[PDB]
């Protein structure tokens, strides 16, 4: 029934800036807010409760603050360990709703990714499916685009995306995307290519190969 | 040093009931409200349910709300989560967490337990087909070049992937896996190496999928071609 809206969806900012991170909630919530931190393979931890009140441990660069329907969590100084997804939650009525998250995530200088394709191994088309792997590796920010052409012709639904997380020395994130085809339907074409438009190319880049054709 | 563990997590099949239970270490029980929090693959955190610290009172988040049950047995020391009829979007890593009184209500949740997956499918249990991501499938020459592995259609909870048995970490991508429409999992590792080494360099991945307890050791060579 209270929807908590935090903004924005990702911070990026450099160790040692301000991070100041916002959560407003549809009705009067009075005190009955807390600010949560997590990590990637780590339990979620508390960090303000009660609006105000920071918990055991939690340093002095965390703050909170805001009233009834306006809540902000302060951190004013980043630290590299707290570069992590921030929640807002309410116990205010029935139903005890999180905000959607705010990611704190390290700037960095503009990485463009070394663009590689795979074609499916003899191994894999021998069981009756093809797979074809475009990888995207140490590129930032965050955002690309990969498109799949088959003969010239757009793909789309039969591809899958992962991305890695924001990696802890360069700061790069990394992206595998894989074209999914039957054994019959791969022999059905010729030329696969996977497209990459990125912020770090000028133009976007095109990695193909010829099925058979080494 | 106060804890709280959870158990009971495993694979169950839609339309099936799950019972999770969570135990207190060091710590009361008898005078905390305690909650269940849940975070699916890619998605963000959400809470499921609470008991008062009295047992007297639930409150359920809106998607669980008359299949679930939060209860509490002071007796045995328990939290336990009673899932009916489960359904796929109840795939998740489930919390039991503790929280701090304030007011009418609570003020927060400061005492989590490390969480445990629950997987809702109705898949076997299958291990992974692991097949080779070839170097250099053009050119070689200079520097740099990458390979890997594409471990694919499992079903479990995860694969762990390694190379040359932990001796090779510099450079490793170990993709998120994604669940196809099939409800078999898939990834890729992938790893950045000199191409000088590639003629000279053996590269092996080592994909662990416990579940199934099997274990796959495949060598990627670049592919001879003649």
């Amino acid at each position: 029934d209270i929807v908590m809206t935090q903004s924005p969806g990702t911070l990026s900012l450099s160790p040692g800036e301000r991070a100041t991170l916002s959560c407003r909630a549809s009705q009067n919530v009075y005190s009955y807010l807390g600010w949560y931190q997590h990590k990637p393979g780590r339990s979620p931890r508390l960090l303000i409760f009660g609006v105000t009140s920071r918990a055991t441990g939690v340093p002095d660069r965390f703050s909170g603050s805001g009233s009834g329907t306006d809540f902000t969590l302060t951190i004013s100084r980043l630290e590299p360990e707290d570069f992590a997804v921030y929640y807002c939650q309410q116990y205010a009525g029935s139903a005890y709703t999180f905000g959607q998250g705010t990611k704190v995530e390290i700037k960095r200088t503009v990485a463009a990714p070394s663009v590689f394709i795979f074609p499916p191994s003899d191994e894999q088309l021998k069981s009756g499916t093809a797979s074809v792997v475009c990888l995207l590796n140490n590129f930032y920010p965050r955002e690309a685009k990969v498109q799949w052409k088959v003969d010239n012709a757009l793909q789309s639904g039969n591809s899958q995306e992962s991305v890695t997380e924001q990696d802890s020395k360069d700061s790069t994130y990394s992206l595998s995307s894989t074209l999914t085809l039957s054994k019959a339907d791969y022999e059905k074409h010729k030329v696969y290519a996977c497209e990459v438009t990125h912020q770090g190319l000028s133009s976007p880049v095109t990695k193909s190969f010829n099925r058979g054709e080494c | 040093e106060v804890q709280l563990v959870e158990s009971g997590g495993g694979v169950v099949q839609p339309g099936r009931s799950l019972r999770l239970s969570c135990a207190a270490s060091g710590f009361s029980f008898s005078s905390y409200g305690m909650h269940w929090v849940r975070q699916a693959p890619g998605k963000g955190l959400e809470w499921v349910a609470v008991i008062w610290y009295d047992g007297s009172k639930t409150y359920y988040g809106d998607s669980v709300k008359g299949r679930f049950t939060i209860s509490k047995d002071n007796s045995k020391k328990m939290v336990n989560l009673q899932m009916d009829s489960l359904g796929v979007e109840d795939t998740a890593f489930y919390y039991c967490a503790r929280g701090i009184a304030g007011g009418w209500a609570f003020w927060g949740i400061d005492l989590w337990g490390q969480g445990t997956l629950v997987t809702v499918s109705s898949a076997s249990t299958k291990g992974p087909s692991v097949f080779p991501l070839a170097p250099s499938s053009k050119s070689t020459s200079g520097g740099t070049a990458a390979l890997g592995c594409l471990v694919k259609d499992y079903f479990p909870e995860p694969v762990t992937v390694s190379w040359n048995s932990g001796a090779l970490t510099s450079g490793v991508h170990t993709f998120p896996a994604v669940l196809q429409s099939s409800g078999l999992y898939s990834l890729s590792s992938v790893v950045t190496v000199p191409s000088s080494s590639l003629g000279t360099q053996t590269y092996i991945c080592n994909v662990n999928h416990k579940p199934s307890n099997t274990k796959v050791d495949k060598k990627v060579e670049p592919k001879s071609c003649a």
